């Protein structure tokens, strides 16, 4: 192609490769020569001369429909010495972010790397030797002139060059959408068939204007396209079908891969559950260990097979519409959401179960959920969704007022889909007149004479500080005044959790919900 | 074009390779129109896959303006650029600026585009306009002139600036003009009406010399410290006194002359939290003495230019916040309070608080402080640009505020 070369340099502080070619069987040597001659004859490579100390090893091996070999060049060493490049396309488009096309075609770009020129002052390091089999005979020296396969900079120079070529065509043809992904080219439009097929051939022309090869009609591939675990139709997308086998014996490995698939499937399948399947993993000693399906793991596995029976698909994005996001509580610490623009016509779906912290409550957790979705919305659609939450403005407001952390959540409307998130308890703001006062240290003493001591060795210093509080809660009436010296306990109770992975903490939370009024206070230790 | 002063990275260092945090569509659009214009005048140039560096970019809005402003986060580059000493003055700090009845802040960021950037340096200024849903790897550019927000910038323009600031510096030497980054600070004690016009001049006096100029209008003279407070009750309860003894013993970490012995004796015994303690003579006096000690900032604490300025903020509630600037824990150089009744939103109030504490650290020490922010990164990273108006970006860290350390300030 008549295109401008990209300047390349080796990592600083090092020289090019000076690697020993491997002895080559006379027959594979014959082949290297037929490959290399035809190429010098295409200007891809070119014969150099001595004391050019550079060298990378080659060899041959063939595959399908032929008695001719494929040439391979070992660039791991040049690759090591070569500078880095800007991340050859880093991010992966999510199907839900595309607008629907009417017709879509995928052009396969062959040997394109060979159609792009390598920076002239670097071809020098791409040298390699083709040994002739006779004693005091040749041993032909060559260097590359186009982009070599498996070289560090090829994927990025090509893409960049391609982007340059396709430019006027996109300018001249703003209707059509072209997406470059490695060797493939998805070209889609809203044109009527005949019209669409014509543009395609206009494009194939433009690419040949610079030496690029593509396949015409009969050799092209048609939708659906299975790309990156997805299935893509011009007007709808979905995840590649998921197989839920039937078996009696399930190893640990089996269950992991199955939890793997179930999660992938949840980006469109609303309702997938894996809590029970995951529990099976507890305390396993080997990948090959078989685990008996608990009665609940069975139910779950069964309901899962049901959801996957019915095939759902995702709709594509309509820029002329608002993005609505909806979240529901699916179990303790489990949330689900659906993103759609048209009621019940989901662009995307998801679950959230991030335990940020050892202890939390539902309001803090909904808030974190709303953050994830937001970041997700921005990356896929460039805008935030308008949220529908099952929590009253006054519950939300009431907690973030008293919480020490700053936070903020976009525009949401209250949706009455139980279970609704509520604050289970509220610690008092001022002490209670006439409620007994428990002074804790494990033990306590009250202003009414009461007392108790307890001995526990199987503890941590934190656990005892919490034990004592529990005891006070346990023995007190419906209104209590508790005083502790523990900064830790106060921090925990003060944040008002409703769930924890600490047993002790879950028992205390229970006491907390039964009480009428509770005031917790702190004082220095000695 | 004119001649470049050669710039280098600290020996051993490589260029920055920072990730762009995702931007909303409206934002990428703004930046696309801005960069195309800059591209046509030749300030920025499109680059190839062979440049592996990156600095993040943002689009922020203006006050009483419909115009967007491109903002570049050069923090990593600025930490890696050669130490800047200028063979002219070394641009010290006007200890006097802080004593000024009035200080006006001007953006002179634009002066920077009339000067070319050392050629071999340009590559390090690589930035990326990201594309939605990752369709492309983004639109990549680098700078050809002095970027706004880089530290070498005002360093290199350091001379043409004094040259433009000569008629003025002597046509009225009652004015103190300090320059920090892309900003200009004009101070004086003139009567508010005449001050406001002496700035109009400077502006006009600048266009005609080689630049254009567009913010704040502060008064450093009425800025003060918020000292630690003690409640003053009609009648004390056990709770009141327990809170008092607790606050007091935290405070004695800073002022050692603080006693609580008598207070503590009125509180020995498993008394009920609501029992009202009528105060003893010795405890009344011990309190009276404690208040007195708390009336002023602790003695002998000094600003050391060799150390970093740290700023901590605390959410107090109802649209209220408290902060402290220090270099050593307890050894506070300043403390203050910020309010906007509670309404607008947490992230907004916090961003406004950060911009104000930074402006003040500059006016006073000529340095920006490192903040400790009470917020989760993802929320801050998502919204700060929505409200940001400044042209610099201080460094920040995200923390967890203790409930006690919090109320020990109000
Ligand atoms: C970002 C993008 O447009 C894209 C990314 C991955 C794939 C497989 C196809 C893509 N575009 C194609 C396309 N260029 O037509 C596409 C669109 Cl735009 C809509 C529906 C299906 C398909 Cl295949």
């Amino acid at each position: 192609s008549p295109i401008e070369t990209v300047p390349v340099k080796l990592k600083p502080g090092m020289d090019g490769p000076k690697v020993k070619q491997w002895p080559l069987t006379e027959e594979k040597i014959k082949a290297l020569v037929e490959i290399c001659t035809e190429m010098e004859k295409e200007g891809k490579i070119s014969k150099i001369g001595p004391e050019n100390p550079y060298n990378t090893p080659v060899f041959a091996i063939k595959k399908k429909d032929s008695t001719k070999w494929r040439k391979l060049v070992d660039f791991r060493e040049l690759n090591k010495r070569t500078q880095d490049f800007w991340e050859v396309q880093l991010g992966i488009p999510h199907p839900a972010g595309l607008k629907k096309k009417k017709s879509v075609t995928v052009l396969d770009v062959g040997d394109a790397y060979f159609s792009v020129p390598l920076d002239e002052d670097f071809r020098k390091y791409t040298a390699f030797t083709i040994p002739s089999i006779n004693n005091e005979t040749p041993g032909i020296r060559y260097q590359y002139n186009v982009l070599p396969q498996g070289w560090k900079g090829s994927p990025a120079i090509f893409q960049s060059s391609m982007t340059k070529i396709l430019e006027p065509f996109r300018k001249q043809n703003p209707d059509i959408v072209i997406y470059q992904y490695m060797d493939d080219l998805y070209v889609g439009s809203d044109l009527e068939i005949g019209q669409h097929r014509t543009k395609i051939e206009e494009l194939r022309q433009h690419l040949l204007r610079w030496g690029l090869t593509t396949p015409d009609k009969k050799h092209q591939k048609e939708p659906p396209f299975l790309w990156m675990g997805y299935e893509l139709h011009p007007d709808k997308w979905t995840v590649q079908p998921i197989v839920l086998p039937e078996k009696d014996s399930w190893t640990v490995n089996d269950i992991q891969k199955l939890v793997g698939k179930l999660n992938w499937a949840s980006q469109i399948y609303p309702g997938i559950k894996v809590r029970q399947l995951c529990k099976l993993l507890r305390g396993t000693k080997a990948l090959t260990e078989v685990i008996p399906l608990t009665e609940e793991a069975e139910l779950e596995l069964a309901e899962n097979r049901e959801i996957l029976k019915e095939p759902v698909h995702g709709v594509y994005y309509d820029p002329s519409k608002d993005l609505i996001a909806e979240i529901q509580k699916q179990g303790q610490g489990q949330w689900t959401y659906q993103i759609y623009q048209e009621p019940f016509k989901n662009l995307k779906t998801g679950k959230y179960a991030r335990m940020r912290g050892a202890h939390t409550n539902d309001v803090k957790q909904l808030t974190e959920a709303v953050q994830k979705i937001t970041t997700e919305s921005i990356v896929i659609w460039g805008k935030t969704p308008k949220f529908k939450l099952p929590i009253q403005k006054e519950t939300w407001e009431t907690w973030w007022t008293e919480y020490w952390q700053a936070t903020w959540i976009p525009e949401w409307e209250f949706v009455n889909t139980p279970p609704l998130v509520k604050l289970w308890y509220q610690l008092e703001k001022e002490p209670i007149v006439g409620a007994e006062t428990f002074y804790v240290d494990a033990g306590y003493v009250t202003n009414r004479g009461r007392q108790k001591v307890v001995t526990l060795t199987d503890t941590t210093n934190q656990k005892t500080e919490l034990q004592a509080i529990y005891l006070a809660l346990q023995d007190s009436g419906l209104e209590v005044n508790i005083v502790t010296d523990s900064q830790y306990a106060l921090g925990i109770i003060q944040a008002q959790p409703d769930q924890s992975e600490s047993e002790l903490v879950n028992q205390i939370i229970e006491q907390l919900i039964k009480k009428e009024k509770v005031y917790l206070a702190w004082v220095p230790a000695h | 074009p004119i001649e470049t002063v050669p710039v280098k990275l600290k020996p051993g260092m490589d260029g920055p390779k920072v990730k762009q945090w995702p931007l909303t569509e409206e934002k990428i659009k703004a930046l696309v129109e801005i960069c195309t214009e800059m591209e046509k005048e030749g300030k920025i140039s499109k680059i190839g896959p062979e440049n592996p560096y990156n600095t993040p970019v943002f689009a922020i809005k203006k006050k009483d303006s419909t115009k967007w402003r491109k903002l570049v986060d050069f923090r990593e580059l600025n930490k890696r650029t050669q130490d800047f000493w200028e063979v002219q003055l070394g641009i010290p700090h006007p200890a006097g600026l802080k004593k000024k009845k009035s200080v006006t802040v001007l953006d002179v960021g634009d002066a920077y585009f009339s000067v070319p950037l050392d050629e071999d340096f340009r590559k390090y200024t690589a930035f990326t306009i990201p594309s939605i849903n990752n369709e492309t790897p983004g639109i990549r550019y680098q700078y050809n002139v002095l970027p706004q927000g880089w530290k070498g910038s005002p360093a290199i323009f350091q001379s043409s600036m004094t040259k433009i600031l000569e008629p003025f510096r002597k046509q009225n030497p009652d004015i103190v003009i300090y320059q920090y980054m892309d900003d200009l600070y004009v101070g004086s004690d003139l009567e508010i009406g005449q001050h406001r016009t002496k700035i109009e001049e400077l502006r006009q006096h600048l266009l005609r010399w080689g630049l254009t100029t567009p913010g704040y209008e502060l008064h450093p003279d009425k800025w003060t410290v918020q000292p630690i407070v003690l409640p003053e009750k009609d009648s004390w309860t056990v709770n009141d006194i327990q809170k008092l003894v607790g606050k007091l013993n935290w405070a004695s970490q800073i002022y050692p002359g603080i006693k609580v012995r008598q207070l503590c004796k009125l509180l020995r015994g498993t008394k009920a939290l609501t029992e009202v303690i009528p105060l003893t003579e010795e405890a009344e006096l011990e309190l009276a003495e404690n208040r007195e000690i708390l009336k002023e900032p602790v003695h002998g604490v000094y600003y050391d230019p060799s150390k970093d300025l740290i700023a901590e903020i605390q959410k107090q509630g109802q649209g209220q916040w408290t902060y402290q600037i220090y270099q050593e824990p307890f050894k506070n150089l300043k403390t203050g309070k910020y309010a906007r009744g509670a309404h607008t939103n947490d992230v907004k109030q916090l961003t406004e608080a950060v911009q104000k504490i930074t402006t003040e650290s500059i006016v006073i020490w000529g340095k920006t402080p490192k903040f400790k922010l009470p917020i989760q990164k993802e929320t801050w990273e998502t919204w700060w640009t929505e409200y940001w108006q400044a042209t610099w970006i201080p460094e920040w860290e995200f923390v967890n505020t203790p409930p006690l350390v919090k109320l020990w300030y109000q």
